[PDB]
């Protein structure tokens, strides 16, 4: 049980880290798009 | 000033401010004045307005935002239809509502014995102070109690993000007000009836009313021997170059359609520039120009009118027909 | 016994339970031993001590069971890491405000025309954490409205590089920030606080 | 005991992979929506 424990927690750890920073990062993109989506309103504020 | 004064330096003004309202007030009195707390940090009208002045002070104070809110579409979608209550507690009106269980992932498809768990961390408050209306999604880090009542963490609290992609609600609010020894009357935290459809319709009302100032004006054309006319001032059409050029000018404009919300003022959606200046203190629209062709009454009743002369001795006051 | 009451018919008793326990100082002392039972709402210092703690566990187990630990998930610790924070004591309750400045974001890039508002990214993140007799218990909270539009200049926030740099972050694999202060203010600020005891207390972050 | 604790979080780490996975699918579609955004703030905001 511990070889298979450790061959499959290697990958689990790093892969893990992983989903980890992922995840931030996807978060971090939702500031970006409301900032878009408010900017987009500022300019669509006016007619064309 | 106190908006767009920049943000250092802006707190200490709060001091001044205070000081010349409370000295301004009881010079004929009959309650005990109330400083602020920011050393920690009719007379009635009078009252009133010294109120919406501090209001204002705090909420634009060390920050300024949007005055309304405007929750995450996937936020909607989680506490949809969550469990929910509201105290009126001083002047203000705090708010609470609790997520209901069903999970995101779980319509996305192991984990999915515990997605109500999950779930019903997630609440919302909202406050809705005189100077207008704040809120925030709360989530819960607490667990449950093991033993009475390996499990994914980060991606737990992933699900709340914004515009990504029960528990009773009255936890959260005694928690954060239980000082038990006082708070009879002064300061009491009082429930509304759910039941008391009248109370909650007093409160819908109270969201229907904005926040920021309220101003429309109307805006006229007359020509050069449509003095005293009544009829070709108002059906007028395509007025002078001039006049058009200090029309354009005039702040900023919103086709009434889809695209603009009740948000700022949809007074007659039939038909279209309509030009509308802006800002977030106070918001003038101009509810009717030569272009905008009930519509009589529509700038009949502006209380005010800018026009444009393009005559010689044109107008006077008695010509207008319009009441208002 | 009162936790491994049932969380549905738990509220039943806590008026009568306080009610129980104003009967006990019946005649101890009345200085104020005042109801306070929260179904309106929804030596003998020892004595007031013991109703204290009685009536707040209950509170704090009343509507629901939770541990009284809290473990921020990494992401806040993440978001939050060394943030500018401020503690209050509104009464016995021990209230503490964090706000974030991006930490982790900046360090994900590790230039002024970004790193001079890429906290200006994030400033809406905070974390409010209270902790009672019974324990201490918090939550994460975003602010979810916009900045002015025209008033807190927003529209001079470009993001195309921004956008930019989160792509190069994936492929890694003056006060810089809101002051937490403003949410304690928003959040307890009836203009008129009519008991001089509620009045909350800044406690001088800087004198250790 | 102590492996025990290591199987049990190495079920938990691949029985959260599909959560990890789901992850990867919202990144492409705020991609996507991101360019929508930046396309329309250049077909209403780089004007003339």
């Amino acid at each position: 049980l511990l070889l298979s424990q450790v061959s499959q927690k290697l990958s689990n750890s790093e892969s893990v880290q992983q989903q980890m920073e992922f995840l931030n990062r996807q978060l971090l993109v939702l500031g970006e798009v409301n900032e878009l989506y408010l900017e987009q309103l500022q300019n669509k504020h006016s007619d064309t | 000033w106190f908006i767009r004064c920049r943000l250092p330096f802006r707190k200490d003004f709060v001091p001044f401010i205070t000081k010349g309202l409370r000295s301004n007030v009881l010079l004929s009195f009959d309650d005990t004045p109330e400083k602020d707390s920011f050393r920690a940090r009719l007379k009635n009208l009078h009252l009133e307005l010294t109120e919406t002045c501090l209001d204002m002070m705090a909420r634009y104070v060390f920050s300024n935002f949007t005055a309304v809110p405007k929750r995450s579409p996937v936020g909607e979608f989680l506490l949809a239809g969550g469990r929910t209550k509201t105290w009126l507690v001083g002047n203000k009106l705090v708010t609470v509502t609790t997520s209901v269980g069903t999970g995101t992932r779980s319509l996305l498809g192991n984990l999915a014995a515990y997605v109500p768990l999950l779930t019903q961390g997630w609440a919302e408050i909202l406050v809705r102070r005189p100077t207008g209306n704040t809120s925030w999604l709360m989530s819960l880090e607490n667990p449950l109690s093991p033993f009475s009542s390996e499990l994914s963490n980060a991606l737990m609290a992933a699900e709340r993000f914004k515009e990504h992609r029960g528990i009773n609600p009255s936890f959260v609010f005694l928690q954060l007000y239980h000082s038990p020894f006082f708070g009879d009357e002064s300061n009491k935290p009082i429930l509304l009836p759910n039941e008391s459809q009248s109370f909650e319709r007093s409160v819908q009302l109270l969201d229907q009313i904005p926040s920021y100032d309220t101003h429309k004006i109307a805006v006229l054309y007359v020509g050069e021997g449509q003095s005293n006319s009544e009829l070709a001032i108002l059906s007028n059409e395509h007025g002078s170059y001039r006049y058009t050029e200090f029309l354009t000018g005039l702040g900023r404009l919103i086709e009434l359609k889809d695209c603009q919300p009740d948000k700022v003022y949809l007074g007659g959606l039939d038909v279209q520039f309509t030009y509308c200046w802006h800002d977030d203190i106070m918001q003038a629209v101009f509810h009717i120009a030569t272009l905008m062709p009930d519509k009589k009454r529509h700038l009949g009743n502006d209380f005010v009118s800018i026009v444009y002369n393009d005559s010689g001795e044109d107008f006077k006051l008695g010509t207008i027909k319009g009441q208002f | 016994w009162f936790i491994r009451c049932r969380l549905p018919f738990r509220k039943d008793f806590v008026p009568f339970i306080t009610k129980g326990l104003r009967s006990n100082v019946l005649l101890s002392f009345d200085d104020t031993p005042e109801k306070d039972s929260f179904r309106a709402r929804s030596l003998k210092n020892l004595h007031l001590e013991l109703t204290e703690t009685c009536l707040d566990m209950m509170a704090r187990y009343v509507f629901s069971n939770f541990t009284a630990v809290p473990k921020r998930s990494p992401v806040g610790e993440f978001l939050l890491a060394g943030g500018r924070t401020k503690t209050w004591l509104v009464g016995n309750k021990l209230v503490t405000v964090t706000t974030s400045v991006g930490t982790g974001t900046r360090s994900l890039l590790g230039k002024t025309n970004l790193a001079a508002y890429v906290p200006l990214l994030t400033q809406g993140w905070a974390e409010i954490l209270v902790r009672r007799p019974t324990g201490n218990t918090s939550w994460l909270m975003s602010l979810e409205n916009p900045l002015s539009p025209f008033s807190s200049d927003i529209n001079n926030m470009p993001l195309q590089e921004l956008s930019n740099a989160l792509m190069a972050a994936e492929r890694f694999k003056k006060v810089p920030g809101i002051n937490p202060s403003f949410v304690f203010l928003q959040l307890y600020h009836s203009p008129f606080f009519g008991d001089e005891s509620n009045k909350p207390i800044l406690l001088p972050n800087e004198s250790q």
